Parts: C-alpha cells; structure tokens; sequence
RNA sequence: UACGGUGCUGAAGCAACAAAUGCCCUGCUUCCAGGAAAAGCCUCUAAGCAUCAGGUAACAUCAAAUCGUACCCCAAACCG
RNA sequence: GCUCGCCGGAAGACCAAGGGUUCCUGUCCAACGUUAAUCGGGGCAGGGUGAGUCGACCCCUAAGGCGAGGCCGAAAGGCGUAGUCGAUGGGAAACAGGUUAAUAUUCCUGUACUUGGUGUUACUGCGAAGGGGGGACGGAGAAGGCUAUGUUGGCCGGGCG
RNA sequence: AGGACCGAACCGACUAAUGUUGAAAAAUUAGCGGAUGACUUGUGGCUGGGGGUGAAAGGCCAAUCAAACCGGGAGAUAGCU
RNA sequence: UAAGGUGAUAUGAACCGUUAUAACCGGCGAUUUCCGAAUGGGGAAACCCAGUGUGUUUCGACACACUAUCAUUAACUGAAUCCAUAGGUUAAUGAGGCGAACCGGGGGAACUGAAACAUCUAAGUACCCCGAGGAAAAGAAAUCAACCGAGAUUCCCCCAGUAGCGGCGAGCGAACGGGGAGCAGCCCAGAGCCUGAAUCAGUGUGUGUGUUAGUGGAAGCGUCUGGAAAGGCGCGCGAUACAGGGUGACAGCCCCGUACACAAAAAUGCACAUGCUGUGAGCUCGAUGAGUAGGGCGGGACACGUGGUAUCCUGUCUGAAUAUGGGGGGACCAUCCUCCAAGGCUAAAUACUCCUGACUGACCGAUAGUGAACCAGUACCGUGAGGGAAAGGCGAAAAGAAC
C-alpha cells in the first residue's frame, strides 16, 4: 500500500495509451532533439506512465 | 531511523572549535552532514560559464561526520544522544537523560 | 551395432597372451548371425542378428516368448 | 488500415541540422533519424501520419558508429538509422 | 615474400566459427571450455 | 571577389584515313586429349474443374522490401 | 606561385579480397611521425555512405558439406537414400549530363527499361518434385566486317609573338 | 601442327656482387631458364600426425618436421652439469 | 521502512518527496528484443526465407498463434498381397542442452621403477565416452566361522606391512577376528478366508517451527598537548552489551552495531484425526527364478602373475539336479557344519562443494596472496586449439592551487 496508481482502473485504457504514445513522446523527443529544456524529467515520466497503462491492459480484459 | 534529521539544531563533538553549535542543511549518504557555519573552506573557484563566471576564494561549507555531531537541548544547553521508542509504527525521538520527545 | 538382440552379447575386451605373456589388448565378438526365425501366431519370418547362444536360447524358449521379451524391453525387430 | 500507431514510433528526431540536410530541406528532402528497423514504408507512413505533408519518395542508409576514445577505454557509438524524406512540394510553413 | 596468413573472412567462419564449432561434440567442448575460462569472445573468428 | 570562386551567355561541333589483343564470334576451319550441372525460358499433356478457376492481348493502378555503398586497394588503410 | 626533375602497361584510374572511419571540415602539437613541424593515415569534436535497374539477399546447381528414415560401429561416432545447403558458374531490368567540403548508373534533370499483384474489357482449355527442347560449354588457327581509339584535313574561336 | 624457336606480362631461381645487429627471419642489382603447356593463376572444397601428401629431397603439412601444434599424464626421468 | 532520493566513474541539468503513498528492502506478479538445445526451412551465432490458420484492412498491407526431431500411446488411413503387416497423417505426454566436484558403468595408455628390459610395475592411474542423484553404488547370506558361534550393506581404527603373491626381483598386499559410527526390513514368481482394514505417494487452510524485509537496544564529562583526542590526568556510569568496524591519533559510554527482547501482507523447508484419491493388511495352503549351476577352450577379477589354485565374470562350445535337491567351507575325496544362486526394491552412518550465510586463522600483504586487490581471462600473441600480462596508497576533509 506504498503506490496509488488505482485511478486508472477504468475503460479506455487504450485511448490513454494511445494518447500518452501518440505525439506525447513523440513531440517530447521532437523537443528534447531541436532543443528545449524541462524535458528531462518529461521524457521519463511519459514513459514511465505508458509502463503503467500497459501494466494495466495486461492485468484486466475489459478495457 | 536516522538520530541526525534535515533540519536539527546540533552542536559539533570534534574538530576545529567543538563549541560551535549550528542547524543541519544537508545529510549525506556517506555518513556527512553540512552544517551551517561550521567547516568553512575557502575554495579557489575558477572561473566558468553560468553561475561563478569571476570565481573567487568564496568560502563554502565542508561536509562533517554525523558521529562527530550531537544533538542540541534547549532546556539543558549540552550536546544529547537520540533514542527511538514510540509504541506505533513511527518511532518519534526522544532525548536521553531528560526523556523528552523532540 | 554387435548386439545379439536376444541374450545381449556384445564384443568384450581382453588380452592377446603369448609364452612371453605379453599382453595386447583383444577385443572378442560375439557369434553373431542374421537368421530369419518363421513365428507361426503372426504367420511370416522375422529376421534378427543372434548368436548362436541366441539361437539356442530361441530354441529352448521359443520365438513368441523371445519377441515378447524384445517388445518389453522395447527393441524393434 | 495504414500501420499502427503503437507501430509509428520509428521517427526518433526531426532533423540532422548540418550543410547536407540543409541543403536538402532547400532544395528537396527532409532528413531524419529513423529507428533502426524501420522499412520505408514505414517511414513513408509515420511522416504522412505524424506530419501533414505527403511523401513521395524515403531513401535510407545505416549510419555506423565510430570509436572515439583512446586506449584505455575502447567503446563504440550505436548505429543509427538515416532517412532521406522526399516532400518538397506544397508548404509554406 | 607470400606470409602464412592471407585473411578470408567465409573462410575464417567456415574454418573456426561458432557453427563449425556447434557442429562437432570437440568444437562444444572447445566452446565449454571457453566459456569455462570466461573468454569475452567465445568464436574470435565471429 | 572576401581572389574558395559564383552566375549569365556560349561559336564550330563535319569528313577522310589508319586501327585493336575488344565486338560479330558460344561463329568458321581444323585437331584429339573429345571438352560442367540444374533452374529461369518455350512446349506437351497426367490427376482435377467447366458462363468456375486459369491462360493470352490491351488499358489503368500499385509494388520492387532488407543489407552494403565513405576511404585505401602494384598499398603509409591488406599480408609482412 | 614560378621554375627543375621522376613515373607514365605506372610510381595513373577503377574495383574484388582484406581492412574498418584511415574519408571531409574545424581545432591542437604532449605522445605517435626515425629530424623540426604551423603539417599528418596523430589527438579531440562535428559531419559524411541516399538504388526496382550496381552487388549481396533471392531462384538454380559443381566440387563438396550436412543428412529424416537406413546400413554399420564398445560408446563417441562412420557412411549414406530422399532431401537440403554450398559460387569460384547459370536466370529480369538505366543510360548521359549536372551536383557535395566529403555520396553517386543511388540525389537532381532529360530520356527509358524489367518483374510481379490487383481491377476492367476481348478471346480462349487451363492445369505437374512429370516428358521434350533450350540453357550448354574444349584446344589451336585463319579470315573478313567493324568499333573503342588515334592522325590529318575542313570548320569555328583566339593569336600576329 | 608442335610438352616447336626468339622474346615481354606471368612463373621460376643458374652465376656474381651487395647486404649478414639487413630496406628484407632469403631480399635488392646486373645478367639467367620456361613462356600453348607435364603451363600459370583467382575463388571454394577434400586429404590430419606412425597420419596425410610427395615427377622422391625424408621434401612439405601456418617463419615449427627422421614424426606438426595446443592442452594434459607432468614436478616424466636425469648414476649428469 | 523513510526524510531524503533519480546505480558508478560523475559533476551538472531537469525533477520527485514529507514520515497517511519519493527513494530503498522483501514476497507475489506483469514485461522479458535477437541469437544460442534453438525447435518452421536454411545459415558464415545474434541473419536470410517461408507455410497454415484467426482477426483487422484506409486494399498499401498489418498483428497474433502454430509448424523441429526422437520415444511411447491413441485415432484415422494404407502397399507389393487378397487378409494383414510395412508405411503415412493427426493428437497427447516425455525427452533434448548446460553445470565445479563426488558416484556407477564402457574403453584405457605411456613416461617411470625394476638402477638395462620383455613377465611385473606405473595402474585400472591420466584421458575419452555413457548415465544418474543429492548423494551414488552396495545391500538383507546359495556369507563367514569352526563343531563354539555370528546374523544385510556402507564407513573409521586395529589385525598388519601380517598370511601370502612375486623375472619369490622391483614391488603388490589380504582375510579371519576385535573395537566403533549407523542400524527397519520387505515384495513378486499364487489361490482361497478380506473389499480403504494398518504402510507408501499425491493433495489447499491448522498447530509447532525456521527462511525470504526488518524493530527496540544501556552508559562520558572537565582539563593538557595537539591541525584534529578516541591519547595523558581527574572524576563518574553501563555491562546477559569490553565481538567488530568507522569517526581528523589508540573510544565500552560519538555513530553503526553487539548481548538480549521481539516482528511477517504474502510466498515458502519438516511430525497428525491429517477431507480424499489409488496401490494395498493379517490367516491357511501351495510354489521356491534352466540354456541356469557345472564343464572344455581363451581371457579378465579376486592381495593371489595358472601355480598344487579354491571363488567370481563370460567371448566360444556344451550342459544338470531341481528341496529324498543344490552351493560353499582355497586342488580333490569322505564326514560334518552352514546357506538356498539363476527376480527385484530399500533410509542411516560414507564422498564432494559451481554456489548461499555466519564465524575463524602462530595464512598472505601488492615480485606475496587467485592469472586477476585496479573495467582480468582484460590488453596483447596465435589461423586455431590455446597462451596470457603489467598496473594499489594525495589529504582528516578537495579545502585539487582564486589571482
């Protein structure tokens, strides 16, 4: 009981993956090559959000 | 738990003046602790882009062993030892020889 | 393999001894020949390579008890 | 059903930013960093789906990794996939 | 004056790789006693 | 012109002769020592099917992926 | 930069093998260069290798390798049928100009060519680890007809030493 | 036509000189033999150590050969130094 | 569990976090590219090329799963050849490969010693191969003993360097018997009195109990020298804690600990009515492992070299009796004693350490100790198998030398 990531139970699991994926990373990684700065925590944060999406699409069928 | 928190008012044990007594701004890793006022160094800092472009013998705080640290007890002026007894989960610190929680 | 497929024989190892009694290292093989045995239940022949010895025991026991033998031990023939 | 979006990830940055691409992006082509197992189609496909522009033509080579440290420690640099985007008609931005 | 090495790589894997080493029982137990000693490349030839 | 160089314009652009060890030529002649294999290609039917599936010709459209491609290579980049 | 010499069936140009960034640009001269070095195949940074037509992959096989079953062998294993790999050989197709500091039959311009998928139309017997043809082959010698190429003349531009 | 003749590439290595801590653990220079053939060469394959291969010298088998190299028996043994 | 963290050289940058939800540690899961037994076919490891389904399709195509071989079993087909077998296809289950030592088996040297060397030795050693387990093997007398008796196997100490074997040379070398560690015996070759009726194996909570995070954990101040006190001097205190390590010099009382007392959501190692599944109990009667024992020939193993040589094993050829019967008691024969081969299973004492944890050392201290205190099986060397280094220390703290 030391990790809330509970809130994302819900349906649409993929639309969120697909919304963290789609050009959420992809514009972060545009931004991070032509250059801009608070990307660095960004970049993991996104990624690591679609570890957990994808977590949670493995875990349950109905979403 | 650690005796030695963030933001202590302690008095140093060892080394330089022992009688100085300040707060804690940073625990370390490595057993250190800075504490304000204390190792003051004079570092010969060369000059660099960003921040410290003239550079300077700007003395800096050193970082000092927590052994060499006590704990600091205002109603009794001395240097103090830290226990940890609470009956839940989170262990509150008391002083020792006054049995008074921090 | 010089197998006898019936009794197991196969080639032993020993010495070549002379008046001297020099000993070399001599291998003895079986009497191994391939002969087809006519089993009466299955009507037809089966060929296996035997031994003499083998052939004897084939003799004694007969066929049917032998090739139950090979099918529990699990060799094909 | 043009590829999957999971799938277009295979662009990794926008542009090399030396004389050559420059070039390019005046007279023809973007130039891009383009995963390492990626196929032109699925460069064609990510550009026209992640961009608004319309391709033509990807022509791709392998970039290999050079060395670039002394002795006492040899390493090498990752290949990396280079991709030549052909889109030279119909933008103003 | 033609020296003793003339480098071919086909035959180099050919020769000395990891499939010709897969291949027979002693090219495994070259490769297991490689592996015993730790060796950063197992087929230097590969 | 920062003398790396850039851009515009750009006339004649034909004929004869001599020519290979290259091409026709995997040809021709001759000889004995008697000079790979299989697929691509063409054709024929077997089992099967019959306004079906296929094969031809025309037109239109789509596709041709992936890897290599720098540089040395009678050598200061290969073997010594 | 101007002279002088050297190679020129190479000491020129392009590849294959092999190597693996030595390629180009900026900067540096500790070590490495049998000397100095401002230079470098050296150090540190960037950049640079763009293909339906070139090669590989791919289809096919030679020598040979492996080889279901199989035969043999104390064991390990040896040989080998079907088969499946194996180029150094045999099958589709692109040329000339222009361009980069560094790519080039790949980029650009001009003009093409080949092999498959799908769809429409018109005609119609289509169909195979099968049969046949073809691929498909030696050495030497001798023409003839050319061409790459070269020389000379014409033409054009410049010259008037 | 020819294991024909002369002579380059190519293959080889008869003589001499230099080099002998070499430019080179066999080469350079000046000549020399073959140069359509028992030729030469690229690529790949096969033959494995009391074994192979040898127009045969015990030659060659990775600068190693009257028995390769590596590891092991192994600290063989050494009445010798 | 926590007030600090985002592994290291390695700083920075951008951030996360208040102990009730950052990070760290533990249990359980999720993911786990490609190669490699590599398993769809191939291959020059980390690459090339597919086939069959299901689904999506913007018609460009995309995603996922399966497809190796062998063994066993089942189903359906299926020749010469009518029946049938051989073969073919599908499905289920298992295997494959790796790993330091120990163990069992198949094969098996030579150097050497004999002061040469061939019998002999080295030595059933090295090595190669096969197989298995946490141990393996062996194992419940066709065993010894000696007229008294012991009562499966294994391991240790004696016996004993004995008896013997031996070019009676070199050398090899028991047993009986005794003292110990450990110690339960069973089952099939078969029918009736019995049908969970006691063992054995599997199966989810329970008790007890260790493991995989952790928690609390005593008691020191003044002064001198000194850069710094843990040292000298003085006065106390704790001790079921004076093991150890760090802290600016040598600390029981500064810190981490230590003695002691505890702690588990979950996953896990062992004794039961353990709910059950199967095998299966005790009584009577019967049977008592045949190409086998033995023999001839050639060998091997027994300490035992064929010798006067018992015993075991069998490549070859033979070949009984079968409990009024057979084996052994070291040529062999009588008597006597003792035991039942030709079918199996079986814990413990025994061997070993690639590993994990704790502790120890009249072990080493950078030419030593591992080859490797350090980015070491690395750099280099070799076609390859393989060979194989050198290299530690500023300081208490970078205060790592502004100008």
């Amino acid at each position: 009981m030391k990790a809330k990531e509970l809130r994302e139970k819900s349906v649409e699991e993929l639309n969120t993956e697909l919304l963290n994926l789609l050009r959420e990373q992809f514009n972060l990684r545009m931004q991070a090559a032509s250059g801009q700065l608070q990307q660095s925590h960004l970049l993991k944060q996104v990624r690591r959000d679609v570890a957990r999406v994808k977590t949670l699409l493995n875990e349950k069928a109905g979403a | 738990a650690a005796k030695i928190r963030r933001d202590d008012e302690v008095i140093v044990l060892t080394g330089k003046d022992k009688g100085k007594r300040g707060k804690v701004k940073n625990v370390l890793s490595s057993g250190k602790v800075i504490v304000e006022g204390i190792n003051l160094v004079k570092k010969h800092q060369k000059p660099v882009p960003a921040l410290n472009q003239p550079g300077g013998i700007v003395e800096k705080e050193a970082a000092i062993q927590v052994s060499n640290v006590a704990i600091f007890n205002a109603a009794t002026g001395k240097a103090d030892r830290v226990g940890f007894r609470f009956e839940d989960g989170k262990k509150v610190r008391f002083f020792k020889s006054n049995s008074e929680t921090i | 393999s010089r197998v006898c497929q019936v009794t197991g024989k196969r080639p032993v190892t020993g010495n070549n001894r002379s008046h001297a009694l020099n000993a070399t290292k001599r291998r003895f093989l079986p009497n191994l020949h391939s002969h087809r045995f006519w089993v009466e239940s299955e009507k037809r022949f089966v060929t296996l390579r035997v031994s003499a010895k083998g052939m004897r025991v084939i003799d004694k026991k007969g066929i049917d008890t032998v090739l139950a033998e090979l099918r529990a031990r699990g060799e094909k023939y | 059903m043009i590829r999957e979006e999971r799938l277009l990830k295979v662009l990794r940055a926008p542009h090399v930013s030396e004389k050559a691409s420059t070039a390019m992006e005046k007279s023809n082509t973007i130039v891009l960093k383009v995963a390492k197992d990626a196929t032109k189609a699925e460069i064609k496909a990510a550009v026209q789906k992640l961009f608004e522009v319309e391709v033509e033509v990807v022509n791709t080579l392998v970039v290999k990794g050079k060395v670039k440290r002394h002795g006492q420690r040899i390493g090498r640099r990752s290949d990396w996939k280079k991709a030549y985007v052909t889109l030279k008609e119909g933008q103003n931005l | 004056m033609k020296r003793t090495f003339q480098p071919s790589v086909l035959k180099r894997n050919r020769s000395h790789g990891f499939r010709a080493r897969m291949a027979t029982k002693n090219g495994r137990q070259v490769l297991a006693r490689r592996r015993a000693k730790g060796r950063a490349r197992l087929t230097v030839s590969k």
